[PDB]
């Protein structure tokens, strides 16, 4: 269903897509997974830790 | 640099080091420049960069 | 809102109290940041009452763990209201969704 | 005894979308301009950004105003991506009044001459009062890069607002074989811009030349 | 102040050897120093002009292996010696040096017969190595003028991957680098080797201009 979805959005069903590096512009040699990750700040702060 | 417990080193590269000597010492049979016949390491890494 | 979820955050966002759920349904007679003001509708009204749910939405507090708390209206002048609907996101709530 | 390129077609997609064609390129120049000028088209274009707000009535951005949808912080926001070019001049100041209920939008602010609105359909704010009016003074400066009004170096009202000048989004760029006189070497590089409208797609294209230029001139005299 | 831009205040040159230079330029812009450097990298590695030995023709020996009596070396270490042959041809963008050669010793450069407008950079450079003192060695070397690096795979003659820059390796890194309060700054350190042709410091410049040059169209 998930490959589905990305054939829908005209993506690949591997999830794995060509890198260029922006340092350099060099193409990465292998596929890269690249998404979308659901991330969270948590209440770590190196502000009050320091 | 070394362990006081058996003697071994500490140090040691893990995670992506490893891996990435790992995949710069692998080899390929059928890699793009086969063949070739290269004056020394100088000339390797020209011919990948 | 998480792009990927499980279908708990709506639950979760209106369990947990933090948002401003419609009491009864109607229209949005007045909204601004702080307030919102319902025009309960006349099949839910009992008799002898004016009708008008207001809500006073909680605006930039400390919780226990010094973070912010601060609740903004999610619905525009005007718009139908239903019971149980979610008038104000809470914080990490987005449209009625937990979002963390 | 190299081909030199030249600026051969500029595709205006949309108003902040843009294609820009060089040409011609010799073996190995496309993908080395096109990677300088990436870097520099994303890291040094200067714009105009919004960088101090005074709304009347308002001590600070987390508090609310009687008759405004938003929160005193998501009118900064938004006010923070409105897209302006400033002729003639590195600071101004805009006005804006709104009365009455409605999306208070970019193309409320005051006319000004040497000011102009690239996306005067920018919502900065919703009235639902009949009562309710805002007024609010905008000061919009030039400069490059993304200065954080935290490190920014004042009477009570005045709220700052960090600077993210960049008007440039989004750079990509495509190197093609080009059909050359003669040669089949030859190629071409296309760079596909996406910026916020306040910039001319030619002129951001010289301007990172120029800046790749005085950059190597140290490496050209080398001592 | 929106036009201005850091430019390099410290410019240290470091003469590691005669062919072998480290370059460092202090303080650049945040990013640029990775900019610069792979923007001259890239060109000194594919793009400067040079003159290298192309073909060969070796007397007896007509296929890439085969061998030839009296040489220490395979054919194919004599063409790995040729490969490292510096030559400056001034004159044209084709040139044919004889090497003839005979006696007991390692025939060099030195050997080659002189043509005015050919300058072997070192002449010490061992071409190979004669163990018989009647092992004759007398081959045609095909010296061309081109761009970068052409190996021989994408082209009884045999060839030889044409090293016409004449950089030998080119290496850079960015270090962190501080003005009196701005401490995001880029500090670019650019190791250089040369085969002897140009000194790095030249073909550094070289770089520099060929790449300023693109630019001419758009420069204000």
């Amino acid at each position: 269903e998930i490959k589905e979805l990305l054939k829908l959005g005209d993506l690949p069903t591997s999830g794995q897509i060509r890198l260029y590096d922006g340092r350099t512009g060099e193409q990465f040699e292998r596929p890269v997974t690249v998404g979308y990750m659901y991330m969270l700040k948590l209440n770590h702060l190196v502000d009050d830790k320091m | 640099i070394l362990s006081p417990a058996n003697g071994e080193p500490i140090i040691v590269p893990s995670q992506d080091v490893v891996l990435g000597l790992y995949y710069m010492t692998r080899d390929c049979v059928n890699a793009k420049g086969e063949g070739m016949v290269l004056t020394g390491p100088k000339e390797a890494e020209r011919l990948y960069r | 809102k998480p792009l990927v979820g499980t279908g708990m955050e709506r639950a979760v966002a209106v369990d947990s109290g933090v948002t401003a759920v419609a009491k009864r349904g109607g229209v949005v007679q007045y909204v601004d940041a702080s307030r919102i003001v319902i025009k309960v509708n006349e099949d839910e009204m009992y008799p002898g009452e004016a009708g008008i749910d207001i809500y006073n939405l909680t605006k930039y507090t400390r919780s226990n763990q010094n973070t912010c708390i601060n609740q903004m209206p999610c619905v525009s002048l005007g718009e139908p209201v239903e019971r149980g609907d979610v008038l104000a996101d809470g914080p990490s709530t987005d449209l009625g969704e937990l979002a963390l | 005894e190299f081909l030199k390129p030249r600026l051969v077609d500029i595709e205006q997609v949309s108003s902040t979308h843009a294609k820009v064609t060089l040409e011609p390129l010799e073996r190995g120049f496309g993908h080395t301009l096109g990677n300088a000028l990436r870097r520099i088209l994303l890291s040094s274009m200067p714009g105009c950004a919004v960088t101090e707000v005074e709304i009347d009535g308002v001590l600070h951005e987390y508090s609310t105003k009687e008759g405004v949808q938003e929160d005193i912080l998501e009118i900064l926001l938004n006010l923070k991506g409105l897209a302006v070019r400033v002729q003639g001049k590195d600071e101004v100041i805009l006005t804006l009044n709104k009365s009455g209920i409605g999306p208070v939008t970019a193309a409320d602010i005051t006319h000004d001459g040497d000011v102009e609105i690239v996306k005067p359909q920018h919502v900065i704010c919703h009235l639902t009062d009949e009562n309710a009016s805002i007024s609010m003074r905008i000061k919009v400066q030039r400069g490059r890069g993304y200065v954080p009004a935290s490190t920014r170096i004042r009477p009570i009202g005045r709220l700052l607002v960090d600077a993210c000048y960049s008007p440039v989004e989004r750079i990509a760029y495509n190197v093609e074989a080009a059909r050359v006189e003669q040669r089949t070497d030859l190629d071409k590089l296309v760079i596909e811009m996406e910026t916020n409208g306040t910039i001319d797609p030619e002129e951001a294209i010289r301007r990172a030349a120029t800046i790749l230029a005085e950059q190597l001139e140290a490496f050209v005299d080398l001592r």
